[PDB]
This record gives C-alpha cells, sequence and structure tokens, in this order.
C-alpha cells in the first residue's frame, strides 16, 4: 500500500479513466440528465 | 490499424501538440497542393508560355 | 508548479513558433 505515490495514481489513472468508455444507468426523474455525449466527452480536458 | 493507436498515443495527450500538429500540417498541405497545381497546369499547355515566344528579344 | 509551468511553457511555444512563421513566411522550409 505504502509503495503507491503520487506518479503511480497518475499512471493507472491514465490507464484507467482517462478517454474510455463509460456505463451510465438512471431511474426516476432523470429528464434534466446530461446526455450520453456529455459525459463521454468530459472525460478528457483540452486545456492541458 | 495498430498505426492510428500508435499515432493517437503519440499526439493526443496534451493539446498544444494538437493546435502544433494543425498548423504544420496546414503549412505543409498548402505547398503540395501548390506544387500539385503548377505543375498539372505547366502539363496541360506547353508552348504558350511568355517563355516561349521566338521573337522576345528582336525589338532592340 | 512543474506540470503548469510546462504547460505554460509548450503554450508559449505554440504562440512563439506562429508568432515567428508571422514574421518570415518561407514558402518550402
Ligand atoms: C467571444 C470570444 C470568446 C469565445 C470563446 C468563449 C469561451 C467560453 C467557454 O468557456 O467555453 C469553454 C467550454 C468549456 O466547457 P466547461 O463546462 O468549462 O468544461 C469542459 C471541460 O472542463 C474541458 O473543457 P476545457 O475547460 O478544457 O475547455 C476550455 C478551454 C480552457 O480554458 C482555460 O481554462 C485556459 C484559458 C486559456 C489558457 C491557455 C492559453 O480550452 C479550450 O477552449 C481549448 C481551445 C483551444 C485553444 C484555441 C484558442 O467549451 C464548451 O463547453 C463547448 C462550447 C462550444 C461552443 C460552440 C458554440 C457554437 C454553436 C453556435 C454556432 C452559431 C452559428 C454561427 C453562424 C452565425 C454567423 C454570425
Amino acid at each position: 500500500i505504502d509503495a503507491v505515490d503520487a506518479s503511480t495514481i497518475k499512471r493507472v489513472a491514465n490507464r484507467f479513466i482517462y478517454d474510455k468508455d463509460i456505463a451510465i444507468a438512471a431511474m426516476g426523474p432523470i429528464q434534466r440528465l446530461p446526455d450520453y455525449n456529455w459525459f463521454r466527452r468530459r472525460t478528457y480536458w483540452n486545456r492541458y | 490499424g495498430g498505426i492510428f493507436e500508435a499515432l493517437y498515443k503519440v499526439l493526443m495527450r496534451r493539446n498544444s501538440v494538437y493546435v502544433t500538429f494543425v498548423i504544420a500540417g496546414a503549412f505543409v498541405g498548402e505547398r503540395a497542393v501548390d506544387y500539385g497545381v503548377h505543375k498539372l497546369w505547366e502539363h496541360n499547355n506547353v508552348g504558350k508560355r511568355y517563355e516561349d515566344i521566338s521573337v522576345l528579344g528582336q525589338r532592340q | 508548479i512543474q506540470p503548469t509551468d510546462v504547460k505554460a511553457a509548450a503554450m508559449w511555444g505554440v504562440a512563439a513558433a506562429t508568432g515567428g512563421l508571422y514574421l518570415i513566411q518561407p514558402w518550402g522550409w
């Protein structure tokens, strides 16, 4: 556990999170929930 | 193919690199299409150019 | 600060490349 520092966090995050597909499931009054493309585009940043 | 993935990993983990890539591609493709259209223009109509008149220097 | 510093370095590099291209526009470079 204590062998997982900031660099390893960034590496694993860039392996698993950055620019990958997602799965969603919602229930209730979800008429005001952003569509798929919103979530899918928000998995990377254009600032950097 | 795998070359597309390799290009994707090489160029698009940042954004300024993307901007530079777009500018470079623009100012290379411009030159390439200029060369192509000039060459085709020269090929299409031979003998009509300004440096092809046989009497260009006989009014001294 | 280092990731931000190098991000600013890359942005400055993009801007400097574009400005240099503005100053001199070599057709066959």
